[PDB]
């Protein structure tokens, strides 16, 4: 009995779609989200140049 | 002669002028009404504190003993702490506070 | 023995929650004082009782509400404040220390300055070395008495004239003229940097009882 | 970690603007390809193009202001990692994600 | 430990150092009434004042 | 107190000592004053033979203690009646009672008190400790209940 | 522009000076509260100071000069210096003298009827 | 300094309204007793430095 | 509390200077000696106050029946409730701990510390019998009159020192189920 | 926090390092302790 | 305009309850349903957002009554200036600092 | 001080003379703690005192101290390397401390 639980979207674990969670295994598709990759170095160095 | 009259007005003991009383009335009418019903009686709560906004304004007696505190106590105690036994430093400082009371902006 | 006294106290505080959960038009200014004097003289809680043979040591959590069940003094006799003084004095002799959010409620139930001064003088005689929160809740009572005065006068006027007046509105907002412990300057009624504005209004029965119901339903799940 | 409060603020504002934008438009999804993102959603209305374009651009901007906090922090972990000289991170107390 | 004698006498001795108290006076004066000099019996200044008077 | 006055006096007749104090206290009350504790002591053999105008060194003196509340310059007035009285040998005059040396700020704490407790007397012991504890407890029990009479 | 920023900051500083003036008033009232408690306290204890008005001094003088009247079914009390004074009788007669002083007093007043002042024995 | 009352010297590192420690009308230094805790009876006490 | 109640004898109120003016002189045996004229009244009065004190500390030590609410400090929220007579003369606390374990559904030899839960949400562990004496003499209880109780309630937390694989399982299931 | 009840059951507080250090074994331990005597303090350029 | 003063404009909960209960008496409106609130308005001008939330939230005005009374609110597009956005976000001072901050 | 409070200049310096000034030392008399005892409580209970601590809310005296103690001044004497002062610096000679 949770006195206080947040309102997550997929209420409890079982409801979570499984053809969803396997998307986060897909590489970043800027067409989909609009997120460019990181490659944290060669962006740490030359991000301003 | 002004200053010798101001010596007899310092060694007879200055009494707190009634301006403070009347300003307390037309200023805090609720504390006055409480006092108005409580006049004479041995008081166990200070309904004059806002009337004496500071230690020094209570120059009408000794030791900053506000007038409306000594009711129930002995008349001899009221005589002890009245303007009659104020030390000479006490009386000079009494005049000082009274005047710094009526010439100051905020107390 | 004194365990029999505690068993008696069990019944006592039962029939005290009885008296306290009335919240009725059938419990008025004389009926409450009659019932409270009845319970005092029934359980012999007059301080004359010896150390043993006395109940109040186990009237836990109901003694204070009995103590404050009698605050509006019976406008019938001078035996109003004597029951409150006997109550408090038995509490002192036992040595239980009276909560400040209980004396705040003694005052938050007072009717007029006569009764407020009556409670304070009772506590004077009842060996309660005074705090500042005590003085402050006393002044808060002394102020709310006049707040309610002005609110009554302006209700009267609003009925008799039909609609709100300039003065009624500026009272409603700005509050009482030249208020001691003013509300628009909130840095003024703080003791230990917490707000002691509890006698701001009348605290009913459920006002006190909520202060403990949240406490306990907070206990049970926190 | 990242000031997740700030990331939540910027993200919520980006979505508040996406919503004040679609609370005007008939035809956000009037297109057929999917690489098209929120802004430059062409409208046959130029009293609505003129307002929704602004909202969608500011949405893109708050999303970048979140993208940037995350990239900055990754690059600062990497700053520490590839630091040439000795960097003794005297960890005196808790330290959330990053 | 306290050179100039700030801790001598004991607090009771003050209250018993009055004028009607030759008994507690004479326990800091020489057999002739002389004070023992400050280099010798280092007294507290308040004690010395109350004692001279 | 305002002032203490230890009046060593010549053991005259009880008509004369009484009359000295009759004129002394009447002088106080003619001088806007008060008296608290007019203690007396039977005769005692001082360390100094005191001499009146008769130049006689009298080695036995009856004692008076008189604590008072007066005006601080009526003090000067009455004292020069006292010292010039033909019967006192010496009056210890204490102004320091309001403000003794061990204090210092609250001013009543000493003004209320009497000499017998600003100046601990020689007689006392370690018993007046618990005695003053009981005196306070059983005064402060009703010190408020009693004031709230009137 | 600097005009506006300094105007602002100084209006605030004036406001804070007023706010302190008010918190200061409040603190002085709290002072007078804790000074009431302390001072009403020492003023009851002053109600006990038995003052001797002019009408009653002529009795208390006899009552106090009668503190050791040469005969009393109790023991007599000490002095402000706490000896047992030579317990006189009436109108100025040292008629009861303790033992620390009888030896010296009779040696110098050979012809006084002296008495060794016996304190009230605890035994009886 | 060989004048008496100038041995206190130049103390700029006091708090007083002067650097000439012998002109500070404030805290005349006891010379025989102090110094147990501060070096010399000149220097300020270790609770005022 | 032993000095609140008016005394058996009458303490003649007088100013404190009368204490010092009260010494009397006495001839014990053959030598003089000094005796406080009211040192015997003092002895009686102090006997009366020490008697009130011993009576009162005994009255505290007396058996004190109260209600007991013990909330298990831990995620598996269980509050148990039972009446319990507190004989305040370490025995009573150990009894309390065994009873708590029983109404809790645990063995009696469980490593259990108890802790006051103050009216202000502080918690203050207990180890003694005198400790609980003052716990009771201070915390009267906080209860709703709409909750009909018999005896004054009292509020403990139970801190368990052995927290098993089963309880760790409970807690991890709880926070996994939470987030 | 708001809802910590789950893992707050086994919280891992901090260890008594001050005590551990104070109760280590010291190469200067003494059966009966004595506070060392005062050192020479530079009394001036005249006094060394 | 004094950002040192915008911190002392919003009334304190002592005030928001003291207006509630004074109104519940005089205005006679029942206590449970008395809900005193604040509305801060930008300091030197008024953005369309603030006119929206004056009319809608404060007054009882629906679009066909506004479009009849204030027919220019359709053309109003004044918004908050970047130097001005932070007027509402007041600085929070604890209760031990009543002597330092405003 | 002996010259400030016990100026023996104007006498023979005979062991008893001297203008002993009792303005400085906290009295040792039982006079005080005896007479200035009150049936009420102390100001710390009366909650007499406004103003609390002068700096308002200090993390060691008013509110709880989180973190470590700094018995040096290694963070107090720290130079802002940022315009917003989110970083502060403290360099020795061969070391650099970035807080």
């Amino acid at each position: 009995r949770f006195l206080l639980r947040p309102r997550w979207s997929p209420r409890t674990l079982q409801e979570v779609l499984d053809a969803d969670v396997m998307r986060l295994h897909t590489s970043l598709a800027y067409q989909d989200e609009g997120i460019a990759p990181l490659h944290v170095p060669t962006q740490c160095a030359k991000a301003n140049r | 002669p002004v200053q010798k009259k101001r010596q007899e007005q310092m060694l007879y003991g200055i009494n707190i002028p009634e301006t403070r009383q009347m300003k307390f009335e037309q200023e805090h009418p609720l504390l006055a009404s409480a006092l108005r019903q409580l006049d004479g009686q041995p008081k166990g709560f200070p309904f004059w504190y806002k009337k004496y906004p500071t230690r020094r304004h209570a120059y009408g007696n000794r030791f900053s003993i506000p007038d409306e505190m000594l009711e129930g106590y002995g008349e001899e105690m009221k005589k002890a702490l009245s303007k009659e036994m104020m030390s000479i430093q006490e009386k000079q400082f009494a005049q000082e506070a009274m005047y710094m009371e009526r010439y100051a902006e905020h107390d | 023995n004194e365990i029999s006294a505690m068993e008696r106290a069990s019944e006592a505080r039962r029939e005290i929650h009885d008296l306290w959960m009335s919240t009725e038009k059938m419990l008025d200014l004389e009926n409450r004082v009659r019932s409270v004097a009845s319970l005092i003289e029934k359980y012999k809680l007059d301080p004359s009782t010896p150390r043993e043979n006395d109940v109040s040591r186990g009237l836990g959590d109901a003694f204070d509400r009995l103590l404050l069940l009698c605050v509006p003094l019976g406008k019938d006799s001078s035996k109003g404040t004597d029951d409150l003084e006997r109550l408090m004095n038995l509490a002192g002799r036992n040595g239980r220390e009276i909560s400040v959010r209980t004396i705040q409620h003694l005052f938050a139930r007072t009717d007029s300055f006569s009764e407020a001064l009556a409670v304070f003088y009772a506590m004077r005689r009842c060996h309660v070395a005074m705090n500042m929160e005590a003085y402050y809740a006393m002044l808060y009572s002394l102020q709310r008495l006049e707040e309610e005065g002005w609110a009554q006068r302006f209700r009267e006027e609003c009925e008799e004239k039909g609609g709100v007046s300039e003065q009624a509105m500026d009272f409603v907002v700005k509050g009482i003229n030249n208020a001691l412990l003013p509300e628009n300057k909130p840095w003024l009624g703080r003791v230990m940097f917490g707000d002691r504005d509890a006698p701001a209004q009348r605290r009913e029965a459920r006002d006190y009882d909520e202060l403990s119901a949240m406490w306990t339903e907070r206990y049970r799940d926190g | 970690g990242l000031n997740f409060e700030m990331l939540g603020f910027d993200l919520h504002m980006a979505e508040m603007l996406r919503e004040k934008a679609r609370a005007i438009l008939n035809g956000v999804a009037s297109v057929s390809s999917t690489s098209v993102m929120v802004t430059t959603t062409s409208v046959p209305t130029k009293a609505q193009e003129r307002e929704v374009g602004q909202l969608l651009r500011d949405a893109l901007r708050y999303e970048d202001r979140v993208d940037d906090a995350i990239r900055q922090h990754a690059s600062l972990i990497w700053r520490v990692y590839t630091a040439p000289r000795p960097l003794m991170a005297l960890t005196n107390g808790k330290c959330r994600g990053t | 430990k306290d050179p100039q004698g700030m801790q001598r006498p004991s607090p009771e001795v003050y209250m018993k150092l009055n004028y009607k108290n030759p008994a507690t006076i004479s326990r800091f004066l020489t057999r002739t009434g002389h004070m023992y000099p400050a280099d010798i019996l280092p007294l507290n200044p308040e004690a010395v004042a109350k004692l001279r008077v | 107190v305002f002032y203490a006055f230890v009046l060593v006096m010549k053991p005259r007749q009880r008509r004369f000592t009484s009359q000295a104090l009759r004129e002394i206290a009447v002088a106080i009350y003619n001088n806007g004053g008060l008296i608290r504790k007019l203690s007396n002591e039977g005769v005692m053999r001082p360390y100094s033979r005191f001499r009146d105008a008769d130049n006689t060194p009298l080695t036995y003196a009856r004692y008076v203690t008189l604590q008072v509340d007066m005006g601080e310059e009526q003090m000067r007035k009455v004292e020069k009646i006292m010292k010039e009285h033909q019967d006192v040998f010496i009056t210890l005059n204490l102004n320091n009672l309001e403000r003794p040396v061990g204090i210092r700020y609250f001013p009543l704490d000493t003004f209320t008190r009497l000499e017998e407790e600003i100046n601990w007397p020689p007689q006392t012991s370690a018993d007046i400790y618990k005695q003053l504890e009981m005196n306070w407890k059983e005064f402060s029990r009703t010190r408020w209940s009693n004031f709230l009479r009137n | 522009k600097k005009r506006l920023e300094a105007k602002q900051m100084t209006e605030g500083r004036q406001a804070l000076k007023k706010k302190h003036l008010d918190l200061l008033r409040e603190f002085h009232e709290r002072q007078f509260f804790f000074w009431y408690e302390r001072a009403s306290e020492r003023l009851q204890s002053m109600n006990l100071i038995q003052y001797i008005p002019q009408s009653r001094v002529q009795e208390h003088i006899e009552r106090e000069l009668d503190k050791y009247v040469a005969g009393k079914s109790e023991a007599y009390p000490l002095n402000f210096v706490g000896q047992m004074p030579l317990v006189e009788d009436r109108e100025g007669n040292i008629v009861e003298v303790p033992e620390g002083l009888l030896t010296n007093h009779v040696s110098e007043h050979p012809e006084s009827t002296v008495k060794p002042h016996q304190p009230h024995e605890s035994t009886s | 300094a060989n004048h008496p009352n100038r041995q206190s010297g130049i103390q700029f590192l006091t708090h007083y309204n002067t650097h000439q420690r012998f002109r500070v009308n404030k805290d005349y230094i006891d010379y025989m007793h102090w110094g147990k805790e501060q070096g010399q009876a000149r220097l300020p006490h270790r609770h005022q430095r | 509390p032993w000095d609140i109640t008016p005394p058996e004898d009458e303490v003649s109120l007088q100013h404190a200077s009368e204490i010092f003016n009260a010494y009397v002189l006495e001839r014990r045996g053959t030598f003089n000696v000094v005796v406080h004229r009211d040192t015997e009244k003092l002895a009686a009065w102090n006997r009366q106050r020490q008697e009130e004190y011993h009576a009162y500390r005994s009255l505290r030590a007396a058996p004190h029946p109260r209600h007991v609410y013990a909330r298990l400090e831990g995620c598996e929220g269980k509050l148990v409730s039972f009446d319990f007579v507190f004989s305040l003369q370490t025995a009573c606390l150990d009894a309390l701990k065994r009873q708590v374990l029983t109404s809790f559904g645990m063995p009696d030899g469980r490593d259990i510390e108890l802790g006051w839960y103050l009216p202000t949400l502080d918690t203050c562990p207990i180890h003694n019998d005198v400790e609980i004496m003052q716990l009771l003499h201070a915390d009267p209880g906080i209860e709703d009159p709409k909750a009909q109780l018999k005896y004054p309630p009292i509020y403990f937390i139970v801190k368990r020192n052995c927290l098993y694989f089963s309880e760790w399982a409970y807690a991890v299931k709880h926070q996994l189920l939470l987030q | 926090s708001v809802y910590a009840n789950a893992m707050a059951q086994f919280a891992i507080c901090r260890q008594p390092w001050n005590e551990y250090i104070n109760l280590l074994t010291k190469q200067d331990s003494t059966p009966y302790h004595v506070e060392p005597q005062e050192k020479p303090a530079y009394r001036g350029r005249k006094r060394g | 305009e004094n950002s040192w003063l915008r911190n002392r404009q919003l009334p304190h909960r002592k005030q928001m309850e003291g207006i509630a209960r004074r109104a519940s008496f005089v205005l006679g409106i029942p206590f449970s349903e008395v809900r005193v609130r604040n509305l801060l308005l930008p300091p030197t001008y008024l953005d369309k957002d603030s006119i929206v939330r004056i009319n809608e939230a404060v007054l009882g005005l629906s679009k066909e009554e506004q479009r009849n009374l204030a027919p220019w609110l359709e053309m109003y597009q004044k918004e908050l200036d970047s130097k001005d956005v932070d007027f509402c976000s007041l600085m929070k001072s604890t209760n031990e600092e009543e002597w330092l901050t405003l | 001080s002996h010259p400030e409070h016990w100026n023996k200049m104007f006498s023979k310096r005979r062991p008893g003379e001297g203008r002993i000034d009792l303005r400085v030392l906290p009295s040792q008399s039982l006079l005080g703690p005896l007479m200035e005892q009150s049936d009420t409580q102390g100001a710390a209970y009366f909650r007499y005192d406004n103003r609390g601590h002068s700096n308002g809310r200090v993390p060691g005296l008013n509110t709880p101290f989180f973190g470590e103690f700094d018995r040096k001044m290694m963070q107090a004497m720290s130079r802002p390397l940022n315009a917003d002062r989110t970083i502060t610096g403290n360099d020795g000679r061969f070391s650099k401390t970035i807080m």
